[PDB]
């Protein structure tokens, strides 16, 4: 159920902006409005609502509103509010339109009103625009077969359709059949609130045309081969038994006469920190679990695998897990990797480098104080037949890993000196080790995926499609979590770029001036949190690099050289264990725990040599690419520069192309059809944006209406204009502004549509 | 982007491109001129031969290094040796890049002030830190408390660190250093019966020095066990063929900077200015100190200074304390390595010393950011 | 909801949520500021250290305490050490509790006025009441009915109550404690021949006043007993790793308590204020103030001090009353202890100061509800 | 001190006959400035405050900010990185040390004693010191008499040619008695 920290945190996101009306004139007179309030015992009795519809009782005081409770019904006692009022549209069927942006108050409420009585009308779609918003109904609502498909795809007017997924995705492959410029669909969500749903309802989208219905096989070999992107690449959070820690990005090739023929599979930004440390109620990735008890005695007596709590990269106290069977899974993770065709000895070959990962992660090191240094790093007696069972199952020269692992080696001048490595250094080498690869197993793997599937020559262009988180906004958060709001800031930044786009061509085109369009910047948190040299993450990166580094010098590090921006702030209560950015979603909370355990990666060359150098042409394929530095990785082979170079690449694949966004939200957490529960689904809302996004939907002229459907709407304003056809319809919509009461500075006369303001909107329905 | 570490070694030059593990030029300190004058036509004459190249044609040169104790003294020479290091060495412009030079701690002023005088107004250099080079061996070592025991051919400090905190009133330099052990060696040389007494020569005994010279356990056992010549005396090859024989030339070469009154200086030990140095500090963080007690410099890489320096602060430190040396491999190198790890930095970023900065203050500048 | 107790001590801030038996913070009040500039970069700067890390990092820091003789010198010093406590040491905002400092009897009104004022103008503090320690010692005491002898860094107060009814005719205090008691051991151990003179050094020397000295029996036999040195002497080892030798300094060393005259005071001894203050009582209540001299403080964690106490005021009291102290153990926190006793009450709850009191009267209300 | 601002102006005494050597510099050219920052500032721009020595090689010292930073470690201490207090703080704070009727008659009298205080101005320096620490109402009045190097010895003479001083020796027969420890009881 929700909880208090969802409770807590669902409140600190409420916030009050519009103020509450009550009267019809200047007299103090009321017309039995219906209000928003926070305080009924309802909401102290059912944590599943936070937001009572009240009306206003007749005779109340301007500085405290008489209410009576009647959505929910409660009782009929009129009880006292202080104007913790917020409007409503009271007047609007939800039903009636699916754009929040045409609701006239777009509070909090207004919006949880309209997207819960859409949900519990079995309406789960609604356009922010160009926003399309997704809540799982966790059932099927049958609007999804192939009539649909064909009622949504093949209507010669598409503005008249419903929102929806097939909308939407419409209005892409019509802007890649129309003009020749890649559009990415991004479905952005929590990973149980159906992505993959909504991921599949494009592909059947895609996949279906006019000729070409069903002449692809590549939605049989992705969806065929989901287990492996979901077995090695899903784990338990504190959110989901089946949380996405990285996004798949999938770059489909579109038929003109058909659907798609060609595509291909990129993983990006994934967590390798999560192999080695996890945290309490969060597993590590399933494959290690789901391989140790998936496997049989042959597996697992090749293997020397052992149970589930003896291995240190496994979090030994959250392996249990009543959602996941982590038994009969495996046998879909081995027969998804024969649906890309892989022989049962490479796939043996696969679980023998993931066996050798889990392997090498027991093995321990000592301190030697008997060097020429201070301490030797050694590895541990007993876990020698570990280790060289280790590189044995990697297929590696144990003594040449162990010569990568204890001892480096340099040449100054003509002089190859060895120096000796310290213990936590060498412990920074085996799990960079550890790290590299099974991220390097995963895109090879993904290799495989596509090897199938490709475009032979390449993209051209391609029709991409993006799963992707959205803002971690509770408490405990880490390196993982800066990570992912990271990402979602340049996201944000994406949005804002795409919105301004459109908003301010489309200004453009109807002759009005785009300077009344400002940009929202997200250039202060981008340059706190990424810019090399007076960043997070540069500091993170020295840190990493200033020798006796703790995590106390960099919470104070930041604290002290990013004073002159208000977009880092050190927290009050452990000021040095706590820093808070401000988000464009606000305030956010880090704790400083194990940052250096989490950044520290050295992948130094020599190893990957040695690597490439495997009589296996398996492991030999594992690191491709990837050349010899023989100086300092120290500048970028930290999870930080790494991070900032996948999602430069990243970035850099979805700012080429036009972007379509989908937001995806789950109402509950028991997986129950029309189960509505406000907290959850509001942290949803501040953690996809979606009340920022909306925030730049009622930016600038929001409410327009085309002359037709103004002159309709508000046809009963002024039924003379209207009904005249001879006055210019331009003049017909000014005059029901002028008459209404409107100054020219909230309007502007459009060649196509009237432009209203959001103060001009609420000023014209009164 | 990248800036350019420079070590100005009193007897090695040690620059390279920041961000790398060792340095891309290691090459000597010297400025030679030829005695003789040039007889074939078709030559080239290059009145001053800088850096390796001077050393490979050791015989046919006067051969003058510009740095006595840490301390320019010719800085015509040293403009050559610059000007060698960027263009014809590491062939980088020092207008692409900014430079990290270092500095002995107790130096005097006038090198600063001449030395940044140098780097902005004869090389265009946009932005320049100089640094100490005992600090940087810290940032190299991994640590940030301990105490560094530097020895090079100029200078020998002793700068302590405690937490990242400076300690200005007990550094400790001392003028004992690999040239000192070069000319003591070529004194004991002429007890034994060869004559050195050119430059060429000195670098043949320098040579020596690095083949064969090993600092004893306990000198005076030594010297009575070495009274039965058995395994005490060795063998080199010169570059004419002959063959020198050494015998307790081994362990009184470098047995000159623990005993320095073989030298006839009225200085101290490295033992008893290190233990000095330690005594000089507050009482506190003494045992942070007696913990680590770093070696740097070229003059730490004879044989058994850890365990012969650790028996002598062992013997002059409370016994309840245990002594641990730090003697890492590549220690020749700890300077120029922290100085990569210190200039690939963020936070450091923010403390060099721009153009513009200098043309406003002039050199006094660089005693504010040092 | 609960209420957050903080013990404002003059050597030690011991502070924890209402309701415990032991504080979570036991932290001395030093404010320590760095005296040496860092110099290795990537580090924290921090110009102020607070608390135990100030002492953890003694040997580099400038390490001054902003309460003298129970009063704040330096108000900037203790609104870092407030700050410290309530953010970095507790973890608790002070707008979700009440805050319960305390207070030495007879404290001037400037510490009272200035710091409710900055507990309610810096720290958003709901409600908040400022008490005696002595008070509260009696409440953890388990009476209501004895004497009270405060001993902490500032102070030695002696505060007399019977039958819940202060006596604020009686209240003696006295400026002895247990920093002039280091200082004077810093005397007598120049005396012997160590020199302890910085502020790590007291720290030291509070060390070894806290291993090494005892309350003698009778002070002239131990000194002519002593003179005949056989088991007197005993040894300390420093974080320097060294030895010390101390003589007469364990029992010399607190008799300062008992004998002012050694620090050259015009006061009496704690025997004499404490017998002094039975005698300006009324002569009933005298037989309920013999029987329960209550120990608090932690100058009072020495050896015998009950006995020596007990023989001092029973040779001053007339002798067919028995002198029975109360020395129980943690009698460090009887204060503390007692301040969460105090607010865990529903009577207590009557008598906080609350925001809105202190933004009609000003910190004058703190003079009415004390 | 001087050994080590002398290594920053470009002079390296290390040796013992050269810390004699720089004494004599710091008897002949050490002065105690009356301000501090404002000599440093005025130092700067280097007109008189440069001065020249001859050694016993012949050599010139030319001493520029030494002349008035070699003697102002007497009242910043943490020049020498000791965390003490300066002839003025220890001198007043010695002063609070005693009880509170005598203090009059301690402000008046500083008596200067020692060839460490020989330096020029340090009555000046002194008297501005205390007088901005102590209470404005009362004169602080230094005694700095000449031949304040032998105001030890001199006092031993006068101590010595007393008669009632006369009955307070520690004889031969008495240290036969007692040992070392009578020098316990007449000190
Ligand atoms: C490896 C070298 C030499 C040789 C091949 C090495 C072999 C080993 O020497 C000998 O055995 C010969 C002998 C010698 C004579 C007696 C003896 O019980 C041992 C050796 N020594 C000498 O004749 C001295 C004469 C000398 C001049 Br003039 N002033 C000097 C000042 C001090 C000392 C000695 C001298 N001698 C050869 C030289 O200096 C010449 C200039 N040395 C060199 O530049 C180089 C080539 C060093
Ligand atoms: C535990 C300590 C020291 C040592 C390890 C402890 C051992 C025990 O001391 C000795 O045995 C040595 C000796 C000493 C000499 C003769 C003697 O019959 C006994 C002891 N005492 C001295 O040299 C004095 C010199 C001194 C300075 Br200047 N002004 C002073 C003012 C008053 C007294 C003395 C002095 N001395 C060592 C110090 O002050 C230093 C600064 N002390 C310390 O900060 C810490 C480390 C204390
Ligand atoms: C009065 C004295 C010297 C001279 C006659 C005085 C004149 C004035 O000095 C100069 O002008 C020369 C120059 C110098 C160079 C550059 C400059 O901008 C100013 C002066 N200084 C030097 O070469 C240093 C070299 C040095 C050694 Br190695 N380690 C050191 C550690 C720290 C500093 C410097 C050094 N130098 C001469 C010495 O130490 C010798 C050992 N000094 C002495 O024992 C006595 C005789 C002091
Ligand atoms: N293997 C060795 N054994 C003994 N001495 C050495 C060895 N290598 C170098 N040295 C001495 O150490 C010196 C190194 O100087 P250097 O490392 O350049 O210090 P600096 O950088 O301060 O000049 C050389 O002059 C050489 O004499
Ligand atoms: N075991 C001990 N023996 C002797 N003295 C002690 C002991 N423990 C603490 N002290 C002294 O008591 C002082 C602590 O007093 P404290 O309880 O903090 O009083 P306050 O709370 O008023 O500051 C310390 O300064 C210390 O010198
Ligand atoms: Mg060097
Ligand atoms: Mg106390």
């Amino acid at each position: 159920a929700v909880t208090n920290e969802e409770i807590k945190t669902a409140s600190k996101i409420v916030r009050r902006v519009s103020n509450v009306e009550a009267f019809d004139k200047s007299g103090s007179v009321f017309k039995g409005y219906q209000i928003w309030t926070d305080i009924s015992p309802t909401i102290e009795n059912d944590p599943n609502i936070m937001f009572v519809k009240c009306v206003v009782q007749q005779g109340s005081k301007k500085e405290k509103l008489t209410v009576v409770q009647i959505d929910p019904p409660g009782t009929g006692t009129p009880y006292d509010i202080d104007p913790h009022a917020w409007n409503c549209n009271s007047q609007v069927d939800p039903m009636s339109f699916g754009d929040i942006g045409l609701l006239n108050h777009t509070n909090i409420p207004c919006v949880l009103d309209f997207l819960k009585h859409r949900y519990l009308k079995n309406q789960i779609y609604t356009t922010a625009v160009p926003l399309i918003v997704a809540i799982n109904p966790y059932k099927d609502l049958g609007n999804t077969t192939n009539e649909w498909i064909r009622r949504y795809r093949d209507t010669a007017d598409h503005t008249k359709l419903p929102p929806h997924v097939f909308t939407c995705a419409r209005e892409a492959l019509s802007n890649l059949h129309g003009v020749n410029k890649s559009q990415t669909i991004i479905v952005s969500g929590e990973s149980g609130a159906g992505k993959t749903e909504a991921t599949k309802q494009i592909m059947r989208y895609f996949a279906s045309s006019k000729s070409g219905n069903m002449d692809l096989r590549i939605q049989t070999a992705i969806m065929a081969a989901n287990p492996v992107l979901e077995a090695f690449g899903n784990a338990k959070t504190i959110r989901n038994n089946n949380s996405s820690r990285f996004g798949r990005f999938m770059q489909l090739v579109i038929s003109h006469e058909g659907g798609i023929r060609y595509g291909s599979v990129v993983a990006f930004l994934l967590e390798k920190s999560r192999i080695i440390t996890q945290d309490d109620n969060e597993r590590s990735y399933h494959i290690f679990y789901q391989f140790l008890k998936g496997a049989n005695s042959t597996m697992k007596s090749k293997f020397g695998l052992k149970g589930v709590t003896e291995y240190k990269l496994l979090n030994p106290n959250s392996t249990e897990v009543s959602g996941v069977d982590d038994v009969k899974d495996f046998e879909e993770v081995i027969e998804s990797l024969k649906n890309m065709e892989l022989s049962e000895s490479d796939i043996e070959v696969i679980f023998s480098i993931v066996a050798g990962i889990l392997t090498l992660g027991n093995v321990r090191l000592i301190e030697k104080q008997e060097a020429g240094l201070s301490d030797a790093a050694a590895i541990m007696d007993e876990d020698m037949g570990v280790f060289n069972k280790a590189c044995e199952l990697m297929y590696l020269d144990p003594e040449l890993i162990k010569r990568e692992i204890l001892i480096k080696v340099t040449v100054a001048g003509g002089d190859k000196i060895e120096g000796r490595w310290n213990k936590n250094d060498a412990e920074v080498l085996k799990s960079s080790l550890c790290k590299a690869m099974y991220e390097k197993l995963f895109l090879w793997i993904i290799r495989h995926l596509n090897s199938r599937i490709e475009p032979e020559g390449g993209f051209k262009t391609f029709m991409g499609m993006l799963d992707i988180f959205g803002f971690e906004v509770f408490k405990n958060n880490s390196l993982e979590q800066l990570f992912i709001n990271i990402t979602n800031e340049m996201l944000q930044k994406n949005f804002v770029d795409i919105v301004f786009e459109r908003e301010s061509k489309l200004y453009k085109d109807e002759g009005i001036s785009t300077a009344e369009l400002k940009y929202t910047s997200n250039k202060e948190v981008i340059n706190v949190l990424c810019e090399k040299g007076k960043s997070v993450l540069s500091y993170l990166e020295d840190q990493c690099l200033a020798p006796g580094g703790t995590d106390e010098k960099f919470v104070s590090s930041c604290a002290t050289n990013l004073k002159e921006n208000n977009k880092f702030t050190p927290a009050k209560v452990a000021s040095n264990k706590n820093f808070i950015i401000q988000h464009t979603i606000g305030p956010i909370q880090y704790c400083a725990e194990s940052f250096l355990l989490k950044n520290k990666d050295v992948l130094r060359g020599d190893l990957v040599e040695v690597i490439k150098d495997s009589p296996n042409p398996i492991v030999q394929q594992l690191f491709e690419g990837q050349v010899i530095e023989k100086g300092k990785i120290a500048k970028g082979s930290l999870i930080g520069s790494q991070f900032l170079n996948q999602l430069t690449s990243l970035m850099n694949l979805i700012n080429s192309t036009e972007p379509h966004f989908i937001r995806c939200i789950k109402p509950n957490e028991n997986k129950k059809p029309l189960e509505w529960c406000e907290p959850k689904i509001l942290i949803q809302l501040h953690a996809l944006s979606i009340l920022e996004a909306l925030v730049l939907r009622q930016l600038g002229y929001s409410y327009r209406r085309t002359f037709e459907e103004f002159l309709y709407q508000y046809k009963f304003v002024d039924i003379a204009a209207a009904e005249d056809s001879s006055v210019e319809n331009q003049n017909k919509c000014v005059n029901i502004l002028k008459l209404s009461g409107l100054s020219e500075s909230m309007y502007k006369i459009g060649k196509s549509m009237v432009f209203l303001k959001q103060e001009g909107a609420k000023i014209l329905t009164k | 982007v990248q800036a350019l570490v420079v070590d100005n070694g009193s007897g090695n030059v040690k620059a390279g491109v920041a961000g790398d593990d060792a340095p891309r030029s290691v090459f000597p300190s010297i400025v030679g001129r030829p005695k003789n004058p040039g007889i074939m036509v078709g030559m080239e004459e290059k009145d001053a031969f800088v850096g390796d190249e001077a050393q490979t044609k050791r015989g046919i040169l006067t051969l003058k290094y510009p740095i006595e104790h840490g301390i320019v003294t010719n800085w015509d020479d040293m403009e050559k040796i610059w000007h060698h290091t960027f263009y014809n060495e590491l062939r980088a412009a020092p207008e692409e890049h900014p430079v990290l030079l270092t500095e002995a701690p107790l130096n005097p002023k006038g090198n600063r002030e001449r030395m940044t005088q140098i780097m902005f107004e004869s090389f265009n250099v946009p932005a320049m830190y100089v640094a100490i080079q005992a600090v940087l061996s810290l940032y190299s070592s991994g640590r940030t408390t301990g105490i560094v025991l530097d020895s090079g051919d100029g200078v020998s400090h002793t700068v302590p660190i405690y937490e990242g905190y400076a300690l200005p009133h007990a550094i400790m330099r001392l003028d004992l250093a690999g040239r000192d052990l070069t000319e003591y060696l070529m004194k004991i040389l002429h007890e034994r019966g060869y004559g050195f007494s050119t430059s060429a020569e000195k670098e043949i005994v320098r040579d020596i020095k690095e083949k064969l010279c090993y600092i004893a356990l306990n000198f005076d056992e030594e010297m009575k066990t070495s009274e039965q010549s058995s395994d005490i005396e060795k063998s080199y090859e010169l570059p004419d063929g002959n063959i020198i024989t050494v015998g307790n030339e081994r362990f009184r070469c470098p047995e000159a900077l623990f005993q320095p009154s073989f030298l006839g200086k009225e200085a101290a030990g490295i033992h008893t200015t290190t233990f000095n140095s330690i005594k000089k500090c507050d009482v506190d963080i003494r045992k942070d100190l007696y913990g680590n007690i770093v070696l740097s410099g070229g003059t730490t890489m004879y044989e058994g200074i850890g365990e012969r320096l650790t028996r002598d602060i062992t013997t002059l430190a409370p016994s309840t304390m245990k002594i641990k040396v730090v003697a890492p491999p590549e220690r020749k190198y700890s300077v120029w390595i922290g100085g990569s790890i210190l200039s690939s930095l963020s936070t450091f970023q923010q403390m060099w010393i721009t153009k513009e900065e200098y043309d406003e203050s002039g050199p006094s500048i660089v005693h504010r950011k040092c």
